[PDB]
């Protein structure tokens, strides 16, 4: 029938958390999430199974909310905050049950969390400076494991590692900001993917633009258009009065994107032009503002110093083809990866292994303060945690005992979705820690994660398995007060 | 609940695939529809069975559409996927009450899936392609037990000749094939023998009244969505057809009499009443553009298409035939007969084997049936 | 049919979990209201009310095993279950019940010949107490606790090698006296049978003495009463007293003027006899007995060597040494805290001594843990593919049978069964048939017997394995009867 | 029931029954905790406040009752201080451990991790204990009895309690052949103030109309010895009975001189309305006498027993010392004091007002027990829940060291060593919560002998205070209270054989 509210609330958000805690981790299981019209859906992360769950608790409401409004704030973490909440909300109760008034667990939940971001931010890692790669090689390896290709991994890890770097595009306030859509797939034919190398330029597999390109460029002025050059009954007749005009104002390589021109054999000698039809509208867009330029239709009248510049246009054998190689632009945005093989077809796997290692690689870069993943923070902070709440002495004890040990319930759901004895991982990376505080020559031991592929305990930050500090940090911010909002809504009777 | 949903969902999934377990094999037992109004049915497909029954479960739901989806893609073999299916997860109860993880059990079985697919490519005979020999051996195989082994001199010949009609050269070697394009003419009336193959479009629709020039000796195809009016007081949009002198400019709007004349005057053939599924094939095989937009209005707005075109009233009905057109890939197909209750499934079992062709066209490979393959693999795995 | 084979899985489920040396005991409440605390099957199966006459033939067979060999009772009744079923599994698969029988007898005549390939025997003789001693180890260790058994071993073994003649020996030689008080480590050996008594007056240098046996446990006129009554008591212990007779014993308890006229003649007086004292008295003296005072004769009468009183054990006993063999009693006394304890730590003695016993008559030992029963199981299993038909299905379960020992001794250590079974068989393809379960690890590794010494019987596995597999049969060959 | 099957649902079924069977003695920890009134079926009313007499008198039909209560008793009776406390340390063992039972953990598991946290506690508690016996305690006893009155420290009887402290060790010194409670009995007298209570070293029984006949003995009489008579004392054939009575009433006088005894006994009635027939025999008598009263006799005085009615021996006036038989509180009482064995003192408990019995047989006892058992051992540890702190610090510290199951649950074994000070501070009525989390700070921080203050409601050092318990005893509490929960948690079944 129930008793409290408060047990109410706390058993509504249990029960939340335990429709998403088989999820966390990257090998959650699924789960099905229909509606009344029958229609099914088929999900991973957590974030879209409470995005689109049908919750009937104003508890399960409150969550849910603070859950939707971290995700806004940061993104990932929404499932590890729910099942935080719940958990500090579980030992709480059981707490007051045994006669402590909610306001000094509230406090004491409050002075945990204060003390868990000051002792995060002095044992965090900040291993992503300059000198930092193998760690990054090491992540993009592991982030390249259990697969086929891990043989080739090393190869592929190196080739892009320093591609990533190496296109570090700056912002406008001064922090390395690389983006993403600068590294582009390439697809080719014939040799397997053990034989891969990084080109610093965008290259599309297409008809040859133009024979009269020189090796490298002097001077470059992508005049980029998307109508063809053809002849018809400021020109009516757009063939040569137009190119001739962008010619005088500096235009050296014209970005022809539509169709070929009947007699541009002569002004891609004379001008040194290009001409390639149904180009990518990123890839061309990525390549204009590599450079510094903008998407131009029609030439009707920027034209002086705005278009973008070419440093140095390779055209030779490359890929079985005459490709034509536009690197070397304005911007750090030009690039383009090889993808060997046959096809797109048989290497989907491996190109999305590159996608998810580029994902993890760019993340790690940004927000240089880092943590270890894994569960590593979690056990940190229970064992910091259970010293601080002794040293404390007044009645919040109890409160930040049980903070302390609510958190150890990551490790304990990423253990069990790994199919591993969920006790005996969190006990060892809970000895581990042990160590990182009573030995005091023993420091470099407080990254220990969990190695979900063989479910042993494993040095973390070697590994490569790497969260954003801010990430941890205020996901930890929004837990304790989803839990102290639940647990002041407390003196009902119903 | 933890692994008691996963006994549920296979639960639902052994469930249904017991009740078309029964209906595989040139001997499969019949079963009974009681709808409730008391009508009965007697069926032995078993697709038929699963669509007219009604599930409350999703796995059972899912089941059911991922056997629909392996339907229409590849064709048969829907009733041995539900079994299969439905073994597996029924033998995964022991494990999955063991205590023991279902990621486990999941990687267990992709590592069995990977040395199925091995063993099946190493045990698979191997045919001969562009033969008719085992071609017909095939036909013998599969394409009988079907409806078929009174026609199967005329079903064979048909699709041995349908094979090289809609074959796409973009990445390799004749390795792309999609499957609507082929131009079926199915019209009863007459003997079945009258059923023949043509290279080209075959349009059921045709102009009112045919007095101008329809047939030209290399038709240049033009695609337009417009519709033709009176005059512009539209003839600008003929004055600007006339700009790159076209032959034939295909539409989807009625024509009139004195549009007619004001089209012959440009002298292109416009049609009306026509369908999607129809326009798109013209298009494949003509390789014509579709474009209105003055600014985009180049020399690329006419493509050339076909190099001969006739008009036949077989039966005062109103054909037309496009022959001899650019792109062989959307070619006429010709069926007749009396009722369309068989020649409607010898021709899908026609295209079944036009899949088997162009997979051989990939792999020219036989796997031995009545339980050979099942039992060689289950022999390569248990030793493995 | 599945009925029965219900019952007998029940059956062999209760008894599953005190198999192996972490058995979980049971609490047990008989009739007349005890409470024991026990991990020894057999006594299990000794307070179940079993009913199902399916069942009763697995503990009939569980009986005539422990009748023979001992020991290996539990083994049986966990291999009739796991054979049950896979028997039932095998018939609702559609195979015939006499194919299934088939093939379990082709197995069973595969391992019994199989088994005496696997043996590394004793090492020298019943003699070398220490050695010896070592063998007999791991009975004690299974059946009670594992931490005492490096003493409970040296205690039983001391006492059954005191008379190792002509090969020859018996288990009711052996006996076991309860002494309570102190712990187990106060315990020893001793030599002939020992009880309690209740006077002082005794003699120690006795020669063949006299053995009294007692089956029935003890104003002017009341005076003259009073004496009519203590002339016919001093009448009576004249005539008991009488061929000089030296030592008495009965039933009751003790009064000052019976045991005056048994000191005044110089006789002391014994009492406090048991229930079942009486008989092994006159078993092991060829004595009777005497329901009455007025009728002793000398011929009606045992005959004892030595008797003297004992402060072993902080308490005074008697001792009853040097039959007519002169060594062929040897007891054992026993300390403990209570009385239920006393009756585990016996019932270990008598699953080592019946051990040593079949010893003596078989040489062979068998690496256990676990090791045979996975070895027999990979033999078994690679025998069948070379039999083709119908019986390599019952075949290749009668291998998965031998699979549920170390499966059991597993999941009852808290250990993941499938996980160890894996490992198990995996490395009983290179790290040959002395490899078993390690039980002190948590985490679940595997162990070599030969050097870790964990060896069982080979008579006994071999008398086990036939027991279990014919009771099997013999329930797989009835239909039903009315309940 | 409710599931009772294999395994996780019995154990849980059994958790519940410890549970219920030490919720009955959950309140009667600690000096001054709650008190119990049980029922005896006809109506005589049990009041009691010690723990192991509440356990002896319960009415335990659960196998698992039955099993933790025999653990208790044999705890008593091995040693007679602690037995509240093993029950309680265990079942709290029991419900920290039950929610980890359902989620798997091997029950042998849990016995592997309590062993060997019993094993670390045990080895702990002996770097910790400390020597105090020669410090002054059999000579220059000023810090024995300084221990000894903390028993009525902050009470009514603060002013005087040292007279009793120090005359009660004097009787304990002269005494020292390991004493006992029963044999070391006190009385209750009516009337009187309590500053002049005294210790005969003997026995103290008022004389009632069945008790004893014959008023004004000689006192100052140096050989009385008691003689246990077995026959009544007090006075056609119609005339013939007349005969036989007569005749037996001048029998009853042959033992007069004839036996020579100066005291008789007898559990026949005896009739002080004959007073002056028993002033002609002119000699002291007993009847109707209690078990105590004899047994005390006959191990200091050792008084003869007869059984015929002219029984003669040579032990009816054996050799005792002295005779006392003085008013107390204007009623006659008899003193068998002044015996060859005289190992006896009986405690005078003057006094006005009745109802102190209570209070004397709670304090007195105790006070005693304490004295007893701080000059039977050597070496001592901190009380008042203060061991168990530490104990239970230590085990926290070495949980997180050690990788594997055995870590929580040595950590749940930690937390279960709290309960102790925790229901102490509960008894005696103070917040429990907050007295504990002062003692867990200042404990794991400051010092290593703080417990729970009874008086004053807060934390203090127990070392100073002289709150002394032997390390011997607490340790051997200990591990019987974890075997005890191993024992529990080892067993998963049931057999019970109902009717045939
Ligand atoms: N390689 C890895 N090894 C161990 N844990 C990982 C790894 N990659 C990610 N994780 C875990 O994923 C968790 C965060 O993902 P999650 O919060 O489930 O994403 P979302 O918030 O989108 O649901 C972290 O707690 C981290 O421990
Ligand atoms: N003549 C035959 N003898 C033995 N088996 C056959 C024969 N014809 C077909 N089969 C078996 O029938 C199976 C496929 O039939 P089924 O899946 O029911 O048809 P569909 O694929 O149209 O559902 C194949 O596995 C094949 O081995
Ligand atoms: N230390 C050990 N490690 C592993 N297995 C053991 C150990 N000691 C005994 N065993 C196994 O446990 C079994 C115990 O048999 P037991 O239950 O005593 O049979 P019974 O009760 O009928 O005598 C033995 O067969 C032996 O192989
Ligand atoms: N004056 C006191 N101050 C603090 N604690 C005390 C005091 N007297 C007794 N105790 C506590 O009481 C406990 C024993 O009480 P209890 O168990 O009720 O009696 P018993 O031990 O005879 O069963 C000890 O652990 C001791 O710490």
């Amino acid at each position: 029938t129930g008793e409290t509210i408060r047990s109410q609330n706390v058993m509504a958000a249990a029960s939340i958390a335990n429709i998403v805690k088989s999820s966390l981790g990257p090998v959650g299981l699924d789960k099905m999430l229909v509606d009344d019209i029958g229609d099914v859906t088929i999900t991973n992360d957590g974030a879209t199974i409470l995005k689109l769950l049908e919750v009937e608790h104003p508890a399960a409401k409150v969550l849910c909310e603070l859950a939707d409004l971290q995700d806004k704030e940061v993104g990932d973490g929404t499932t590890s905050v729910v099942i935080i909440a719940a958990e500090l909300l579980k030992n709480a109760d059981e707490l007051v049950k045994q006669k402590i008034h909610p306001t000094s667990v509230i406090s004491g939940y409050r002075l945990a969390c204060k003390e868990a971001v000051r002792y995060i931010n002095e044992n965090l890692i900040v291993n992503t400076d300059e000198l930092g790669r193998d760690c990054l090689i090491n992540a993009a390896k592991t982030s390249m494991s259990s697969k086929i290709i891990g043989i080739n991994g090393d190869f592929f890890a190196n080739m892009v590692v320093d591609a990533v770097l190496a296109i570090k595009y700056t912002d406008i306030r001064g922090q390395p900001r690389y983006p993403v859509n600068s590294v582009n797939i390439l697809k080719a034919h014939g040799r397997s993917q053990m034989e891969s190398m990084l080109i610093s330029g965008y290259a599309l597999n297409c008809v040859v633009g133009s024979q009269g390109m020189p090796k490298r460029i002097v001077n470059a002025k992508i005049a980029c258009l998307d109508f063809s050059l053809q002849k018809t009954k400021r020109e009516s007749d757009i063939t040569k009065e137009r190119i001739q005009k962008i010619l005088a104002t500096g235009a050296n390589v014209i970005l022809t994107t539509g169709g070929i021109d009947d007699m541009c054999l002569k002004y891609f000698v004379e001008a040194g032009a290009m001409a390639v039809r149904r180009v990518l509208k990123r890839d061309l867009k990525r390549i204009a503002k590599a450079s510094g330029a903008t998407i131009l239709s029609t030439l009707a009248n920027f034209e002086a110093a705005m278009l973008g510049q070419a440093e140095e246009v390779v055209q030779e054998r490359i890929c079985d083809d005459e490709l034509i190689l536009i690197k070397n632009t304005k911007a750090r945005t030009s690039a383009s990866i090889i993808l060997r093989g046959a096809n797109d077809f048989m290497c989907d796997e491996m190109e999305r292994s590159l996608h998810d290692a580029l994902c993890v690689v760019k993340r790690v870069l940004e927000s240089k303060s880092v943590v270890p993943g894994g569960g590593a923070v979690e056990a940190a902070l229970s064992i910091y945690l259970e010293n601080y709440a002794t040293s404390m002495g007044s009645r919040e004890q109890l409160a930040i005992a049980e903070f302390a040990r609510s958190l150890l319930v990551i490790p304990n759901t990423l253990a069990v979705n790994a199919a591993q004895d969920s006790t005996d991982l969190v006990a060892k990376l809970r000895a581990f820690h042990n160590e990182a505080q009573v030995n005091p020559e023993r420091k470099n031991l407080k990254w220990i994660g969990l190695d979900l592929s063989n479910g042993k305990p494993r040095d973390n930050k070697q590994a490569g398995v790497f969260e954003p500090t801010i990430v941890k940090v205020k996901s930890l911010k929004f837990a304790t007060e989803a839990a102290i909002t639940i647990l002041r809504i407390d003196d009902l009777i119903k | 609940s933890g692994r008691k949903v996963q006994s549920g969902n296979i639960n639902a999934a052994k469930t249904i695939a017991d009740i078309i377990r029964t209906c595989l094999g040139p001997k499969s037992m019949m079963k009974m529809l009681l709808d409730p109004m008391g009508g009965i049915v007697m069926t032995n497909d078993g697709n038929a069975i699963l669509r007219e029954i009604q599930v409350q479960h999703p796995a059972a739901k899912s089941m059911i559409e991922i056997s629909r989806t392996q339907d229409e893609e590849v064709g048969d073999g829907t009733t041995s996927v539900i079994i299969l299916a439905g073994e597996m997860l029924s033998v995964a109860e022991h494990f999955l009450e063991q205590q023991m993880h279902p990621t486990v059990v999941i990687s267990a079985y992709r590592k069995a899936l990977d040395d199925m697919i091995s063993t099946l490519k190493k045990i698979s005979i191997p045919v001969d392609i562009s033969d008719s020999d085992m071609m017909l051996n095939i036909i013998n195989s599969s394409i009988t037990t079907k409806a078929i082994s009174r026609w199967s001199s005329l079903a064979c010949n048909i699709a041995l000749d349908a094979v090289k009609m809609v074959q796409f050269e973009e990445n390799g070697r004749k390795e792309i094939d999609i499957k609507k394009y082929a131009r079926v003419e199915k019209i009863p009336g007459g003997i079945i023998e009258d059923s023949c193959v043509l290279r080209g479009v075959m349009i059921n629709k045709d102009v009112t009244h045919p007095r101008m020039r329809r047939y030209i000796k290399n038709p240049r195809i033009v695609l337009l969505d417009s519709s033709l009016e009176y005059k512009k007081g539209i003839q600008q949009l003929c004055e600007d057809i006339i700009q790159l002198k076209p032959d034939v400019v295909i539409t989807e709007k009625g024509i009139s009499d004195l549009a007619q004349h004001y089209l012959m005057r440009a002298n292109i053939t416009a049609i009306r009443r026509v369908r999607k599924t129809d326009n798109n094939r013209i298009a494949r095989a003509c390789g014509a553009r579709i474009v209105s937009r003055p600014e985009e209005l180049r020399e690329d707005d006419v493509g050339t298409g076909a190099g001969l075109l006739e008009i036949k009233k077989i039966g005062d009905e109103y054909f037309t035939f496009i022959t001899d057109c650019k792109d062989p890939k959307a070619c006429t197909i010709l069926l007749r007969g009396a009722s369309k209750e068989i020649l409607s499934e010898v021709e899908r079992n026609l295209q079944d084997a036009m899949q088997v062709c162009r997979n051989v066209l990939l792999d020219p490979q036989l796997v031995p049936g009545g339980g050979a393959s099942e039992m060689a693999v289950a022999h390569a795995l248990t030793e493995k | 049919v599945y009925r029965n084979i219900q019952a007998c899985k029940e059956l062999a489920q209760t008894t599953r979990t005190a198999y192996g040396p972490n058995g979980m005991n049971k609490m047990v409440i008989n009739h007349l209201e005890k409470l024991f605390v026990t991990n020894d099957a057999a006594t299990i199966l000794r307070e179940l009310e079993v009913q199902h006459p399916a069942a009763k033939m697995i503990v009939m067979a569980s009986h005539m095993q422990e009748q023979e060999v001992g020991d290996g009772t539990n083994f049986v009744l966990v291999f009739a279950g796991a054979l049950l079923e896979l028997a039932e599994e095998l018939l609702r698969i559609g195979l015939s019940v006499s194919e299934v029988i088939e093939g379990y007898e082709i197995a069973c005549r595969k391992a019994h010949e199989i088994l005496p390939n696997l043996v590394c025997c004793s090492a020298k003789n019943l003699r070398d107490i220490d050695e010896v001693s070592s063998l007999l180890r791991t009975s004690i260790m299974s059946k009670q606790y594992g931490n005492e058994v490096f003493l409970a071993k040296l205690i039983a073994q001391a006492c059954v090698s005191i008379f190792p003649d002509s090969g020859h020996f018996n288990v009711d030689n052996i006996r076991v006296c309860k002494i309570l008080g102190s712990g187990i480590s106060s315990s020893s050996v001793l030599h002939g049978m020992v009880f309690k008594k209740e006077t002082e007056g005794d003699v120690t240098s006795v020669k063949d003495a006299k053995i009294a046996v007692y089956s029935c446990p003890f104003a002017e006129e009341l005076m003259n009463f009073s004496k009519g009554e203590e002339n016919l008591m001093d009448a009576q212990v004249k005539a008991i007293a009488d061929t000089g007779a030296n030592v008495v014993v009965t039933g009751g308890k003790v009064a000052d003027m019976a045991l005056h006229y048994a000191n005044k003649y110089n006789i002391m007086l014994v009492r406090l006899n048991s229930k079942w004292d009486l008989r092994r008295l006159c078993k092991t003296v060829g004595a009777t007995a005497l329901p009455r005072l007025t009728p002793p004769v000398l011929e009606e009468m045992g005959h004892c060597d030595s008797v003297y009183l004992s402060e072993v054990g902080d308490t005074q006993v008697v001792v009853f040494k040097h039959e007519k063999e002169d060594g062929a009693i040897s007891t054992i006394v026993l300390r403990g805290s209570t009385d239920n304890l006393m009756d585990d730590i016996e019932r270990a003695v008598d699953d080592g001594v019946n051990t040593f016993k079949v010893l003596t008559r078989d040489k062979r030992l068998v690496p256990g843990g676990g090791a045979t029963e996975i070895e027999l199981a990979k033999q078994i299993t690679s025998y069948g593919e070379t039999c083709p038909g119908l019986e390599q299905y019952a075949i290749k379960k009668f291998a998965e049978a031998f699979e549920a020992i170390p499966r059991a001794l597993a999941e009852n250590s808290g250990v993941k069964a499938n996980e160890v079974i894996s490992k198990l068989y995996a490395v009983h393809q290179e790290g040959n048939k002395n490899v078993g379960l390690d039980i002190e690890a948590e985490v679940p590794a595997v162990k070599d017997m030969l050097e870790a010494g964990i060896l069982d019987t080979y008579l006994g596995k071999y008398w086990a394995i036939k027991l279990a597999t014919n009771a099997a049969v013999t329930v797989l060959r009835v239909d039903q009867i009315i309940m | 029931g409710t599931d009772s099957s294999q395994g996780i649902p019995q154990l849980v079924s059994n958790i519940s029954a410890c549970q219920v069977i030490a919720e009955a003695v959950r309140t009667t920890l600690g000096p001054r905790g709650m008190d119990k009134l049980i029922v005896d079926g006809r109506g005589k009313a049990t009041i009691s406040n010690d723990g192991a007499t509440i356990l002896k008198l319960l009415d335990v039909v659960h196998p698992a009752a039955k099993t933790l209560v025999d653990i208790a008793k044999s705890q008593d009776a091995e040693v007679g201080d602690g037995t509240t406390s093993v029950t309680l340390l265990a079942a709290e063992f029991l419900k920290q451990v039950k929610p980890y039972v359902e989620e798997g953990l091997h029950p042998q598991i849990i016995i592997r991790a309590f062993r060997t946290a019993t094993q670390l506690a045990v080895n702990k508690i002996k770097e910790i204990a400390v020597t105090v016996k020669k410090a002054d305690k059999v000579e220059q006893r000023k810090l024995l009895e300084k221990c000894a009155m903390t028993a009525l420290s902050s009470k009514l009887i603060s002013q005087q309690k040292a007279f009793f402290a120090k005359m009660v060790v004097d009787a304990v010194m002269m005494l020292d052949d390991l004493l006992q409670l029963k044999m070391i009995g006190i009385k209750k007298v009516q009337g009187g103030a309590l500053e002049d209570s005294q210790l005969v070293a003997g026995v103290a029984f008022k004389k009632t109309f069945s008790y004893a006949g014959f008023e004004m003995q000689p006192k100052k009489y140096h050989n009385p010895k008691i003689a246990l008579l077995n026959v009544e004392l007090e006075l056609e054939d119609y005339q013939a009975i007349v005969d036989a009575e007569w005749n037996i009433l001048y029998d009853k006088l042959e033992k007069i001189h004839h036996s020579g005894a100066k005291v008789v006994l007898s559990k026949l009635p005896i009739g002080d309305v004959a007073t002056q027939y028993f002033a002609d025999r002119d000699m002291f008598c007993a009847g109707r006498v209690p078990e105590e009263d004899l047994k005390r006799t006959m191990m200091a005085c050792g008084g003869s027993i007869q059984t015929s009615v002219n029984a003669l021996s040579a032990d009816v006036l054996g050799r005792c010392q002295v005779f006392e038989e003085t008013q107390i509180g204007g009623e006659r009482y008899n003193f068998f004091t002044g015996c060859p064995k005289a190992k006896t003192c009986t405690f005078i408990l003057r006094g006005g007002a009745e109802q102190f019995m209570e209070e004397t047989e709670r304090s007195l006892h105790d006070a005693i027990m304490i004295v007893r058992r701080a000059i039977k051992n050597d070496s001592v540890v901190a009380g008042g829940g203060a061991i168990e702190m530490e104990l239970s610090k230590y085990l926290r510290d070495y949980s997180r060291t050690i990788p594997g199951k055995q870590q929580l649950l040595i950590g749940a074994y930690a937390k279960a060593l709290e309960i102790i000070p925790r229901q102490l501070c509960d008894n005696a009525g103070f917040d429990a919560t907050n007295i504990l989390n002062k003692l867990r700070a200042r404990h794991a921080q400051g010092g290593t002998w703080y417990g729970v203050d009874i008086n004053n409601e807060d934390i203090a050092d127990n070392f100073e205070a002289f709150v002394w318990e032997p390390a011997m005893v607490r340790i051997n509490a200990l591990t019987a209270a974890s075997e005890a929960a191993c024992l529990i948690v080892s067993v998963d079944e049931t057999i019970k054989n109902p009717r045939s």
